[PDB]
C-alpha cells in the first residue's frame, strides 16, 4: 500500500514536505518516487529514488529521501512556484527510476491515490 | 541450427553493475548468415522480474513461449555470446514478436 | 563529459568465454543518446588491433592516426555488448559523422535489420 | 608480410579424375593462422573453396569430393580434388588469414592476409 501525506496550500517561495508510506512490499527491491498531474495534463515524473532522479523544472529545489525504518519516502519541495500546482501521486516500481523520466513509458507497478498541491 | 529469433537458455554471468546477469532465456538477434558461420551469437536478455515495458526498448512476451512467468525482452541488454553458452532451445519468437524486437532494436541503437 | 553515441572509450571487457572478445581495449558507444543519459548502462562494440582490414560486412575500419590508436584497427559490430558505465575508463576520441554512418550500416547488417 | 605461400600440384584431369593441390607455407606461424583455398574461373570473382584452423570449412559445390588436410611438419596444406567436373576448371589460390576461416565463406569480403600466386586446374 502507498499512502501519501503532506499536501496543501502554500505561498510561492514556500516549502512543503510530501510523505509516501510503503505498506508491505519489500522496501529495498523497489524504486519509489513521485508523479504529478495538472488539470488535463499527463502524469509527469517529478522525482525518484532507488541513486536519485529529478525532472529539470524541479531540480535544485526539490529533495527526495528515504527513511528505511519508517518505510516512507519524503519529497522536500522548496522555493515552490505556481506551476508546481498539481495533484501529486507517489509510485513504486520493481525495475527502477527510469520509468519516471521522459524516456520511460509510464508503466509503473504501484501507486497512491494522489495529494493536492496548489501554490499561488 | 541457430536462427534469429530463436530463444535459448544461457548463462549471462559473470556480469558487472547493472548488466543483466544470471541464467535466463535469451533471443538471438544476429543475422542468420553470421549465425551460420561465426562461433558467436548476438542475443538480448529476457527477464521475468517485470512483465510490462518500462522503456521503448522493452518488449513483453506472453505459456505460449514456455517461460516461467510473463517476461520482457530487454533490448538495452545485448551481448555477444559464444555459441557454447547456449543450453536448451526453449522456443522461437513469432514473426510479429520479432517485428517488435526489430523496432525496439532500432530505437535502442539509435538506428531510427 | 556526458557519454555520447559515437564516443570512443577504453574499457575492460574481461572476463569472457570462448570466441568472445576480451581484454582492455577501445570500444565505441552505439546506444542511443537518450538511453546514454538515463540508463546506468551503455551499448558498445569492441575495437580490435589484431586485424586492420574488414573481414566481414560487420567490420568497419578505422585509422590509427585520426583516432589516437596504437594500430590501425577494425570496429567489430559482431562483438557488441551492454556495459555498466563504471566499466568505461579514459575517453580516447569520437568517430566522425562519416565513420558512424559506416557503423550504423554495419550494425543493420549485423542484427539483420536489412 | 612475414609469410610465403607457394601452391603446387595443378594440371590437367579428365572429368571424374583426381588431383591433389599442395600449398607450402614458408615462415609465418602454422598454428595461430587459418589456411585454405580459393578458386577463380575466367571473369569470375574469387570463390572460397575450403579452409582449416584452430575445424574445416567447405563450400557447398565441393563437399564430399574435396578434402583439405594439414601436414604440420612440411608446413603444407593439401586439397584433395576428386570427382572433378567441367565447372571446377579454374585457377586455385591458397590463402592464410589471422582472423579465421570466415574470410573463405560467401560472407567474407575476400580481404585475406597472405596469398599464393595460383595454380591452374582444368577438367
Amino acid at each position: 500500500q502507498l499512502q501519501e501525506s503532506g499536501g496543501g496550500l502554500v505561498q510561492p517561495g514556500g516549502s512543503l514536505r510530501l510523505s509516501c508510506a510503503a505498506s508491505g512490499f519489500t522496501f529495498d527491491d523497489y524504486a519509489i518516487g513521485w508523479f504529478r498531474q495538472a488539470p488535463g495534463k499527463e502524469r509527469e515524473g517529478v522525482s525518484c529514488i532507488s541513486s536519485t532522479y529529478y525532472a529539470d523544472s524541479v531540480k535544485g529545489r526539490f529533495t527526495i529521501s528515504s527513511d528505511n525504518a519508517k518505510n516512507t519516502v519524503y519529497l522536500q519541495m522548496n522555493s515552490l512556484k505556481s506551476e508546481d500546482t498539481a495533484v501529486y501521486y507517489c509510485a513504486a516500481d520493481v525495475w527502477g527510476c527510469i520509468s519516471y523520466t521522459d524516456y520511460g513509458l509510464g508503466n509503473l507497478d504501484y501507486w497512491g491515490q494522489g495529494t493536492q498541491v496548489t501554490v499561488s | 541450427p541457430i536462427r534469429r529469433g530463436d530463444v535459448y537458455l544461457a548463462d549471462l554471468s559473470p556480469v558487472q553493475g547493472s548488466e543483466q546477469g544470471g541464467v535466463r532465456p535469451v533471443v538471438i538477434i544476429q543475422n542468420d548468415t553470421g549465425n551460420k558461420y561465426s562461433p558467436t551469437v548476438i542475443v538480448a536478455a529476457i527477464t521475468g522480474r517485470i512483465n510490462k515495458a518500462k522503456i521503448p526498448t522493452h518488449v513483453e512476451i506472453e505459456k505460449k513461449y514456455k517461460l516461467d512467468k510473463d517476461s520482457v525482452i530487454l533490448l538495452e541488454q545485448i551481448r555477444t555470446l559464444d555459441k557454447k553458452r547456449l543450453k536448451e532451445k526453449l522456443t522461437y519468437l513469432s514473426d510479429d514478436k520479432m517485428k517488435e524486437v526489430d523496432n525496439a532494436l532500432m530505437i535502442s541503437l539509435g538506428l531510427n
